[PDB]
């Protein structure tokens, strides 16, 4: 039980810190998503200045 | 910018505050009951091309006139809302008109 | 693992998996929302006309391809094969889902440690399917399509407007209009070669 | 569908826009359809059906090398954009949360 809660103490770290770096790069996939959405706005659907 | 605030053409927008946050009263521009022409690139007189200096030339079928790009308003085609630039040869799909 | 033992101990840490479970749905309905938000900028699926002469242009490599099963562009289908396709959640009963190319089949591995990938909300299919709305949007109404009911204008006409809108006077694009297409047509050559 | 297996749901070839997104553009929905001729706000079956996701009314836009279409009369819209501004701030007593 002990070497257990070591193991899930360690896996449970790995995962949130997975998580967490894919929050950090979801907000940047989604500001280059917006980013996107913005020249689809402007380049596709308009001429930008 | 295109959609930045709202969709359609943006007139003005309201704030108004809201718990935490603002809400914007996007008064915007759309259009609607369109109708279909026939248009030209540029209009053939006297041997050189006019070309619209704001607008877009459309037919209703027997005359031609020019518009504005976003709201049907006709206009006799003069020299005041054209320019003459070229020759009758180059333009692919110009039309004689006066 | 396949064990409740260490689902007793596991439960003990708190709803420290239900912060988890509900930032990854979060992400991927946000997945959603981009690709919607990107792709999605209409209501209205828009056929390409039949014929396709457009004063000179030529968007065969960018147009969708009647001949290839998935309708892809030939651009798209250079884009397609280069890039290192990963699992995109298809099924078509090889046990493992879907038939991965050769190129990332380790997903199927990464299915058995208590993990999926998730099929996008928008097929491939639906998503040219839309990119090719956009483009026909684009090509066939110009800019109006997307600031309310889509208005028909001949493609040389909409390149008059987008010279116009960038301080040139437009009549020079008719002047040289076998030029620019000429151009656009090379560029997009150029554009295959560099990508392949 | 090729997300999976759905079950208590009638596949339905009509196409309807989405309600609540299954997968790979299949959508399910509860719908209210005469079909059993029974009850009008109970069918006989389970009335969850799904659907390939509508992309839109399928519009032909009348392409022509001399065609154009001009807007001869507008709405004036008022849609509504709401944006989170500032969160609600938020203090930790460390010690007094800790300990
Ligand atoms: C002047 C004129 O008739 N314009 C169009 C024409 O292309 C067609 O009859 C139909 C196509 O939608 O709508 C109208
Ligand atoms: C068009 O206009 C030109 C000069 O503006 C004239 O020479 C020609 O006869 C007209 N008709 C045709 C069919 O080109
Ligand atoms: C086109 O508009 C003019 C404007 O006065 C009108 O005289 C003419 O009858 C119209 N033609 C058609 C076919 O509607
Ligand atoms: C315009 O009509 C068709 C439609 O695209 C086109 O293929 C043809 O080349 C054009 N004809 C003329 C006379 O401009
Ligand atoms: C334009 O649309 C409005 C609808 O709000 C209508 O009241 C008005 O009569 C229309 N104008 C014309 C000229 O038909």
């Amino acid at each position: 039980e002990v070497q257990i809660d070591r193991l899930i103490t360690g896996r449970l770290q790995s995962l949130q810190t997975y998580v967490t770096q894919q929050l950090i790069r979801a907000a940047e996939i989604r500001a280059s998503a917006n980013l996107a959405a913005t020249k689809m706005s402007e380049c596709v659907l308009g001429q930008s200045k | 910018r295109v959609d930045f605030c709202g969709k359609g053409y943006h007139l003005m927008s309201f704030p108004q505050s809201a718990p935490h946050g603002v809400v914007f009263l996007h008064v915007t521009y759309v259009p609607a009951q369109e109708k279909n022409f026939t248009t030209a690139p540029a209009i053939c007189h006297d041997g050189k091309a006019h070309f619209p200096r704001e607008g877009v030339f459309v037919s209703n079928g027997t005359h031609w006139f020019v518009t504005q790009r976003n709201f049907y308003e006709p206009q006799i085609i003069t020299t005041d809302n054209t320019f003459v630039s070229g020759n009758c040869d180059v333009v692919i799909g110009i039309v004689n008109n006066t | 693992g396949d064990s409740t033992e260490c689902s007793n101990l596991l439960l003990q840490y708190g709803s420290f998996c239900t912060q988890l479970k509900r930032a990854l749905t979060g992400i991927a309905v946000e997945q959603d929302k981009n690709t919607q938000e990107v792709f999605a900028q209409v209501k209205q699926i828009y056929k390409t006309p039949p014929i396709k002469y457009f004063g000179g242009f030529n968007f065969s490599q960018i147009l969708p391809d009647p001949s290839k099963p998935s309708k892809r562009s030939p651009i798209e289908d250079l884009l397609f094969n280069k890039v290192t396709l990963a699992d995109a959640g298809f099924i078509k009963q090889y046990g493992d889902c879907l038939g991965d190319i050769a190129a990332r089949d380790l997903i199927c591995a990464q299915k058995f440690k208590g993990l999926t990938v998730l099929p996008p909300l928008l097929t491939d299919e639906m998503i040219a399917q839309y990119t090719s709305a956009l483009l026909a949007g684009t090509i066939t109404s110009g800019w109006t399509f997307g600031a309310g009911p889509a208005l028909q204008i001949p493609f040389p006409m909409q390149m008059a407007y987008r010279f116009n809108g960038i301080g040139v006077t437009q009549n020079v694009l008719y002047e040289n209009q076998k030029l620019i297409a000429n151009q656009f047509n090379s560029a997009i050559g150029k554009i295959q070669d560099s990508l392949s | 569908t090729r997300a999976g297996c759905l079950i208590g749901a009638e596949y339905v070839n009509n196409s309807y826009e989405c309600d609540i997104p299954i997968g790979a553009g299949i959508c399910a929905s509860y719908q209210t359809q005469t079909k059993s001729h029974g009850s009008a706000s109970s069918v006989a079956s389970q009335s969850i059906i799904a659907y390939t996701m509508s992309l839109g009314a399928e519009n032909s836009v009348a392409y022509s090398n001399n065609s154009i279409a001009i807007p001869t009369n507008f709405t004036i819209s008022v849609t509504t954009e709401i944006l989170p501004v500032s969160m609600t701030k938020t203090s930790v007593d460390c010690t007094m949360y800790i300990c």
